[PDB]
């Protein structure tokens, strides 16, 4: 059986914040 | 056949004589600092 993962899991790449940015 | 094979680490033997390595590797990463140097910290 299935499912659509619609736009699930994701994930922080690294432990650096970063704020109003497209990364 | 054998895919293993040992030294024969005899006192006879200096390229063929038994070193000890140790290879440190420092994980640089963006996480939490825990292994520091002895530099004292400021206010």
């Amino acid at each position: 059986a299935y499912t659509n993962s619609f736009t699930r899991g994701v994930y922080y790449p690294d432990k650096v914040f970063r704020s109003s940015v497209l990364h | 056949y054998f895919p293993l094979q040992s030294y024969g680490f005899q006192p006879t033997n200096v390229g063929y004589q038994p070193y000890r390595v140790v290879v440190l590797s420092f994980e640089l990463l963006h996480a939490p600092a825990t292994v520091c140097g002895p530099k004292k910290s400021t206010n």
